[PDB]
């Protein structure tokens, strides 16, 4: 005349790890890291712009590339691969930091610099920079003697910082295809650029020469870039192969939320489409990892809300009581 | 065909709970699952892949650029940086699991105690333990009786004298 | 106005000790905090937050200076290298504390069955368990009898036969 | 007649999370981050230098600013804000790591050289470093032609490291406000300067020209450093623009136990003020952090022996079993 | 020269077992180790420190020059980092180790008691509980009833009643 | 009439750390930390070479030191301290780096570049390299002008990576000891050499001057490096100053399992000797370390399959129940 206790039990329970024993068979288990991503960028509720073609740094002074992104808004940004930052073949001093800015700026406006030229060429124009007939970076001007080979005029230029938010300033330093070139286009003799900040200072000359022929160029242009405080004065001052700023570049997450303002965006870099039906918080260049459990094996450099990235591919957690099959 | 407990065994036959009661009597063999500490040990259990997260998730951005390189004297020690941390994330999260299900393994048969326990406490001088994890009950136990037992309402006064006598000669 | 234990409640009159006994008898009632087995839950409780230092200290100085920057290539990887390694250190922080308190609260539950399991093999055959962790004495236990329960000096011979009578009719 | 067993209770018990569960209330706890520092740098008990005005590397050449601490002996070395390490306009070559060596020495010792000069002006002066009249570097001397324009003199300077410690040596090559004031100063022609130890060796020459105008001069003086072995040579050979070391500079950590020796000090940079009243092991830019606690929310650079620093600002510790309220 | 058990004392004498039993009777006094219990012991104590090793392990290449230095500027990171790293899995050994002693120490303590509540369970209601680890045998116990309370084959009925009688008056 | 329930204790059992508590007496245990290594390389069932006096990017480029293992075939390669990579002074741009590579190449396999030369000297010797008689590098050529005095031709060498393996190439550029030596080496006139591939390409220019005297020379040559993509062309072009490869270098962890492939070497530094009895997976620079234990104390920067380092030198790990002697 009995009562017995029980609990129950399956016949093919999974087998799980605990620290003092392993693969101890159990009821119910489940995984606890996550190996398949959506290989997608998923940008559902976000407001999200794909570069594409366009390098990123390019999205500050204006290839014929960037055209489309000069003054984007965006929540999330994608940099892709084959994308050029240049027209005309230089490169920017500090360009990954550079760029680390501009992920997370929110996206950039644009006002212009208001500077104005008197006795020169401004609107220099190349084989490189095509968009319908051969052009220039859209954010900058190019500066030539307006005569061939006449001594370009030692000038200067002051820009002041009237905005709240620190503006974001590109200049050019131009070195010829060849010492005639130089010539040609600059004068002759001597050649100094010197950019003036309150907390910056600095003097480039050209170094003219012949260089590997990229994009049709044997000539360089080298972009440098400062951040100017609010009611900070960036003085300006050359006697030839300068590339002028038109526009100055503000950030939109230092807007005072006078609706340009779109604050703090996460930069990615990925080789996925793009999906506004699906929803991702972390991503990485093969798509967008989503997903219920709370560890990653797909990839250790992702960004974003994200999973932490373990080496294991599985490790699995237990659901249920120990199992213990039933006996004869 | 006698029926044992959890001691030695699991009842594979159980489906509608995660603890349970089998009992014989005149009436015959009954099996009931208990819902209270199923839910006991459910609740615990849920949470679980949650408490995962909130412990292991960060927001971060990147530092190397994959679509064009940065420097390889720094590129080297961001690799060997990042390498590193991962096997201590490693190590943390193979070590933090096989906690959770330590955990869970364990607290189910503490769950199972608890109840046991409860009964052995509730019988008094009823019943004796055949060690199977059952109970000898040394008086008439009815369906009724049962249900008692179960829905924590077994009043031991009420059988006492019969089952000591049924017990002692 | 009846007493009971641990099993389903807390004494909030209890202000002298962490565990003790309550009793009543011809002469009334009666509540005495038990030292010793307050103190060694106590003992093990101390030293804990200095447990904490001692495992967690370190001696460091300046990698990078505030007051004029270091190199901003560099910098950003010192940054994300100290990040990272606070994520760590908290990640270890909240489980140090966790098991620590997992384990005050545990030990605690332990050191109450300590004390109930060592009063159950004391009175052997002359009393009996209610299950709120009280005992039922089966004979006439007075405020000398129930010092002698405490200060562990019961001697159950003394009172077997009294108990057995009346326990069996 | 009965006995029963119980355990104490509270009616209102704090709430501690364990690895199982959130938020179970229990008797007693204490919190285990200290979050709240003492805006002091507690120095009772540790020899202190509150450097202030003085920049650290300052204290190895002798700008006026730096004349209190140019033999300092020091546990605890405090560096501030404002401070200039120079008095005239130039930069220490591998800056960050020379302050490092010092925030450790336990302060400096100084010697002489043992330079002697023929010929040369070497009492050179500055409106930079004014002190009661025009001075220069208290450490250096400042060498000239003796009269004005007149071509400098090839010469060879050794200096041996006699004591135990490796010694420090600074010297100065000096970049003219124009190309003028080079030829006016050290005379006309090539300016070469080398510098040679066991160890080291290097040539610099000075690249004349206008900088912006800082403290009034638009001249540089660059320095650069060396440790010397003991019982090594370093040679110095110039023809000019070179500023020579007078002093060596030997750290405390380094010394024999001679009475000089106060050895392993911590530096560490602070806008507090300073309290020898009060304790501290610990220290931040806010002040000291000294706490029972075995963390801190407070600052995440902190140095010194310190709590380990954690995002989270509480993690509460159980001190007390698990509370149970006493029912009916 | 009275007989105890685990609860107060370890016994020196038992040296060809981890748990045991000691028993006396009309024959005399007995020790015997007990086999299935030890190797369950062992075998979980067995295979630590090669379980330690397998969680802990690394492949790893040199970042830094002994023989020629690197740039200090980066040389100076590598050491912060690299201290940094052991301060991190300096703790983690230091709590490993304790958390595997915490579970040796612990099991141990459990295998004792598994055994102990299979003989209390399988002597029903011979035997009573001295409470030194002890069981007291009301009825003849002889050296061939030992080694069935042992081999796990001790019969209570065989032996009830006369433990009954021998119990109650 | 009785039956007990015990457990074993000893009289004198060992004491282990817990969380709870500290210092526990119990039955036995284990030590968990290393701290004594072999001194000796183990290097039983492995492949190893011990370079010895030979620095180990002079494997590449062959100074006399290095003569016999210009093609090396190993698992194990053991660095040596005085080891000198040159025997003409200079050094290798990126020096860190390329070793890092060779130390993982599992060995090297030359094989000849085909360059050969019209009108030059390309014999050229240096009291530096001695080797019975003044020699040279082993795998490069040294080019002059073949008459004292005469200006070196504008010459151009293209050579294409035919190999699935990318080549390693090394090149050199010669600053001469005097302005003299460079003209009586190489004319006279402006000296130019650029190096072409499909990724690198960067111009050098001797800058000639003394410097030094190391190996009884004023003059440097200096080495650069690039790794080459199969099918593509490395293109030479100089007017002299030029140090030429004469092979090509495979790693053999690159070949096809075609019998020169020896598969992922470990190079470590060690002031060790050899020993082919002993076995090891791990190695700093003291010896081996083989240990049953999962813990070492004893370098932090050890290498290979190594236990973890930890700061502690014992943390004993119990092997036994709770000891608790016995009583009275
Ligand atoms: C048993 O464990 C499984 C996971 O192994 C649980 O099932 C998941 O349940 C959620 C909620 O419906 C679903 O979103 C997932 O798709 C399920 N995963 C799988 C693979 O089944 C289930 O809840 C657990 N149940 C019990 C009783 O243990
Ligand atoms: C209860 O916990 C508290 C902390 O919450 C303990 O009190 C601290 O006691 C020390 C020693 O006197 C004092 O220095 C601190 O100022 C106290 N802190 C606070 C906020 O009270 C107390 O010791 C514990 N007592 C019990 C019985 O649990
Ligand atoms: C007790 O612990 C020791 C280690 O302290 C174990 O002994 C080691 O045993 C292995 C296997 O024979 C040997 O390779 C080691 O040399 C031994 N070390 C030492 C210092 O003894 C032993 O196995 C354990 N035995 C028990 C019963 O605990
Ligand atoms: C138990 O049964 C007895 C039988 O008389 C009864 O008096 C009593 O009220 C019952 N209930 C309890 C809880 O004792
Ligand atoms: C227990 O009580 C009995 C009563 O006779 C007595 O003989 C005995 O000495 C007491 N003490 C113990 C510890 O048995
Ligand atoms: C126990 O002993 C009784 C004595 O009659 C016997 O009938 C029975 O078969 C024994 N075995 C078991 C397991 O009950």
């Amino acid at each position: 005349d009995k009562i017995c206790l029980g609990h129950h039990a399956v016949a093919n329970g999974t087998k799980v790890n605990t620290l003092t024993e392993r693969g101890v068979e159990v009821v119910n288990a489940t995984e606890t890291v996550e190996i398949t991503g959506i290989d997608k960028v998923c940008t559902k509720g976000k407001k999200a712009v794909d570069l594409g073609s366009c390098g990123i740094l390019g999205t500050i002074i204006g290839p014929p590339q960037c055209d489309l992104h000069l003054e984007f808004k965006a929540d999330l940004i994608i940099e892709r691969r084959n994308s050029s930052d240049i027209c005309y073949p230089g490169r920017f001093t500090n360009e990954e930091a550079l760029r680390q800015i501009i992920r997370e700026s929110g996206g950039i406006d644009k006002e212009s610099m208001g500077f104005r030229y008197s006795g020169i060429r401004t609107d220099g124009a190349t084989s490189a920079c095509k968009r319908t007939v051969s052009s220039f970076y859209s954010e900058m001007k190019w500066l030539s003697s307006s005569m061939n080979n006449q001594v370009f005029p030692q000038l200067n230029q002051t820009y002041r910082n009237t905005r709240k938010e620190p503006a974001l300033i590109v200049w050019g330093v131009h070195h010829s295809s060849s010492l005639d070139e130089q010539n040609k286009l600059y004068g002759t003799g001597n050649k100094l650029i010197t950019v003036g900040s309150s907390k910056y200072q600095q003097s480039f000359s050209p170094s003219p020469g012949a260089r590997p022929k990229v994009n049709g160029q044997a000539g360089r242009i080298d972009f440098h870039w400062m951040l100017l405080d609010p009611g900070d004065t960036v003085t300006f001052t050359f006697n030839g192969a300068f590339i002028a700023p038109d526009r100055a570049t503000f950030l939109r997450s230092n807007a005072p939320s006078g609706i340009e303002y779109n604050g703090k965006s996460l930069g990615i870099q990925s080789d996925a489409q793009i999906d506004e039906s699906c929803e991702g918080e972390c991503f990485y260049s093969g798509g967008t990892i989503n997903s219920p459990l709370p560890f990653q094996n797909i990839d250790s450099r992702a960004v974003g809300k994200c999973p932490r990235y373990v080496k294991q591919s599985s490790l699995p957690l237990a659901l249920g009581m120990k199992n213990v099959p039933e006996k004869i | 065909g006698a029926i044992a407990g959890f001691i030695e065994n699991g009842w594979e036959g159980l489906i509608d709970g995660w603890y349970g009661f089998r009992h014989q009597n005149a009436q015959g063999q009954g099996t009931a699952a208990d819902y209270k500490s199923t839910q006991a040990a459910i609740d615990q259990i849920t949470g679980k892949l949650n408490r995962l997260i909130e412990k292991t998730n960060k927001q971060f951005e990147l530092i190397d650029n994959e679509f064009t390189e940065v420097e390889q004297q720094i590129g080297n020690v961001i690799n060997w940086t990042r390498d590193s941390l991962t096997e201590i994330w490693s190590y943390n999260a193979e070590l933090l699991v096989a906690m959770e299900n330590q955990h869970t393994i364990d607290l189910a048969d503490s769950e199972m105690n608890k109840l046991y326990e409860r009964v052995r406490r509730q019988l008094r001088e009823n019943a004796e333990e055949d060690g199977t994890g059952c109970f000898e009950i040394f008086h008439r136990c009815d369906d009724q009786c049962m249900e008692s037992i179960r829905n924590n309402t077994y009043n031991h006064t009420e059988y006492r004298q019969e089952a000591l006598q049924n017990r002692i000669m």
